[PDB]
């Protein structure tokens, strides 16, 4: 089997973001970036599938500007076989959404004859939780979203998914798309040997136009702003006082 | 003239409360509101929805093909409905059900969808959060169909009486059969459902054990509260994943949220920071949680929680 894993470069999770004074978006220049944590989980699962000798080849893909290559290099270090960078200029990378990414992924999925597309369930920046579902939709493939367990069953996938009440289990006919929940696995640390190795591995650069993907968008950011400010309230000395206060404001 | 289709969420012949908040969002658009009920048993849910305030038309799709609400099966149904009735807007609550379904529908309609909206400013303009609730993004959508999920906690529930919607059967669709639903494992308890609960008590890593978590159940019991958890509590095995609150878990905005032995990491704050009253119980006066808590006590949770529980037994 062949796997395509989509990995996104995003502002690092521990970062305090700053909104631009012009209100067009958040500051990203000079800010620490890293692989989206859900993407990392998707790469680790793809690699575990190879280690179980059920997957022959793992192809890592990132869509966006030059620095995505680092994100791809990271996936390669984690055990992906080769990379594709779908290059987009910085200005147009800002207009790049799930719709566009999903179109690219669907084209690559068909082009590279993949059996499974793995993604994170969401990107911690746009918080969309859309790409995997849309990719599946364009391909007419089944989707197993928010996966916490994946089991390959011949030409079929058994996926345990996180749902509001607990879990559920589905069986999908291959080819399929799966998006990874945080519970799925614990991504490995990429050792320096593995990183030096990954420098030998290949990255192909392509343009969305090369795939017949048009980037035109009918969505548009009007503005981006700070949410209301909320700072420290009051300290209470005793549990009795805490209960007293909550009762008098009518929350108990 | 806006015309909105709300996809009803239901399981076990019961309407999910989040669909009621979603109907409210839909009224912000000033037009006609329809609601589609697809499933294997739809009579009670449909009947119930025909009493919900704000709905003009209920459409009912009862078929065994909809067992487990597979989006591979529901999506053709929705596309068939849209083809017939040409809605300007299609929506659902941004639960797991809605997050799963709507972006696939948007793909098939070839439109960019919008997730987890917190406000409708106009038929084409929406507000949503990004970067784990740390920025508000206002989006304009020029798509022929606006496909969006709704943050349930941002809109009040539509009344369950006073409605008089019409009901009609929908277009049955042919089995796609590329996916199949096998089983489920639901966490069941006496507690109210986390996302609608008036009071939530949450435990993080400070509880040290799953056995210690019983302290929080006992407290919650006195408050008739739901119990949430941080990721650390889930990972350390204290509680099942479905009670996780935050960016990757459930978003909750209870009247009262009590954060017990939770530091207040960005990713946890994503899911509770719009709670009306925030209380922190934490031994670390530098815990970020204290920078959003209305009321805080810097003390050992093993003392405070049992005490609170005993006080609450009286009045
Ligand atoms: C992609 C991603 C998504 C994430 N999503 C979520 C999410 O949805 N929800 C979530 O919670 N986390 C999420 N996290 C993890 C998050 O970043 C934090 O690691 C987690 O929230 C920390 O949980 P905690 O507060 O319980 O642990 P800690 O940060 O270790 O806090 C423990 C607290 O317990 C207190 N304490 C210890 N003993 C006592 C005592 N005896 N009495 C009183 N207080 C005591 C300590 O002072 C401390 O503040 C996510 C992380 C990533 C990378
Ligand atoms: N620019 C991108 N390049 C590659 N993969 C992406 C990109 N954006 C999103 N994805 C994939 O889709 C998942 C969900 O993204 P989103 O739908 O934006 O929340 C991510 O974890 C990625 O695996």
């Amino acid at each position: 089997l062949r796997v395509l894993v989509a990995v996104k470069r995003v502002i690092d999770y521990a970062v305090k973001i700053r909104v631009k004074p012009d209100r067009t978006g958040v500051v990203t220049d000079g800010v620490k970036h890293s692989m989206n944590p859900f993407c990392e989980i998707a790469v680790e699962e793809a690699v575990r599938l190879k280690e179980k000798k059920l997957v022959k080849e793992v192809i890592a893909v990132s869509c966006g500007p030059a620095q995505c290559q680092e994100t791809i290099r990271t996936a390669l270090a984690m055990g992906a076989d080769r990379g594709i960078h779908v290059e987009v200029p910085p200005a147009e990378a800002e207009r790049l959404g799930p719709l566009q990414v999903a179109r690219v992924l669907a084209k690559l999925a068909e082009k590279e004859k993949v059996d499974l597309v793995l993604l994170g369930k969401q990107a911690i920046d746009d918080d969309c939780n859309q790409t995997g579902q849309m990719t599946a939709g364009f391909l007419d493939w089944p989707q197993g979203t928010f996966a916490s367990q994946v089991t390959l069953e011949g030409d079929k996938l058994k996926v345990e998914r996180a749902i509001d009440g607990g879990l559920e289990t589905l069986r999908l006919k291959l080819p399929a798309v799966v998006t990874a929940d945080l519970r799925l696995n614990e991504p490995r640390y990429a050792t320096l040997p593995n990183i030096m190795k990954a420098k030998k591995k290949k990255i192909e650069v392509i343009k969305p136009g090369d795939l017949g993907v048009d980037l035109t968008s009918k969505l548009s950011v009007i503005s981006v702003e700070d949410p209301p400010q909320r700072t420290a309230g009051v300290k209470v000395e005793t549990t009795e006082d805490l209960v007293a206060k909550l009762k008098e404001i009518g929350r108990i | 003239f806006q015309s909105t289709l709300v996809i009803a969420e239901h399981a076990n012949d019961s309407l999910a409360p989040i669909t009621l908040n979603t109907i409210t969002a839909a009224t912000r658009l000033g037009g006609e509101v329809s609601c589609l009920v697809a499933g294997t048993k739809c009579d009670k849910v449909a009947q119930d929805l025909c009493k919900v305030a704000g709905i003009a038309k209920v459409l009912v799709a009862q078929h065994d093909v909809y067992k487990g609400l597979l989006p591979e099966e529901l999506t053709p149904l929705i596309l068939a409905t849209q083809k017939q009735f040409n809605y300007t807007h299609i929506c659902a609550g941004a639960s797991a059900f809605g997050k799963n379904l709507l972006p696939r529908v948007a793909a098939k309609l070839e439109v960019a969808p919008i997730s987890d909206i917190i406000a409708i400013k106009s038929p084409d303009t929406f507000v949503r959060t990004i970067y784990a609730g740390n920025a508000l993004c206002t989006v304009k959508c020029d798509e022929k169909v606006k496909v969006f999920s709704v943050r349930g906690t941002s809109f009040d529930a539509a009344a369950t009486s006073g409605g008089s919607a019409s009901s009609e059967k929908a277009s049955s669709t042919s089995p796609v059969e590329i996916s199949e639903w096998l089983d489920q494992k639901l966490t069941k308890s006496d507690r109210p459902e986390l996302t609608g609960a008036k009071v939530v008590v949450s435990g993080g890593r400070g509880l040290k054990s799953g056995e210690n978590f019983k302290l929080l159940y006992d407290l919650a019991d006195q408050l008739h509260a739901a119990v949430g958890a941080s990721r650390a509590a889930v990972d350390a095995g204290f509680v099942p994943n479905d009670m996780q609150v935050g960016q990757t878990g459930k978003i909750v905005a209870p009247e009262l949220y009590i954060a017990v032995g939770i530091s207040g990491a960005i990713q946890h704050l994503a899911g509770m920071k719009d709670s009306k009253t925030i209380v922190a119980i934490n031994k670390d006066p530098e815990a970020p949680i204290f920078q959003v808590a209305d009321y805080g006590i810097v003390a050992d949770l093993f003392k405070v929680v049992p005490e609170m529980t005993e006080i609450l037994k009286k009045k």
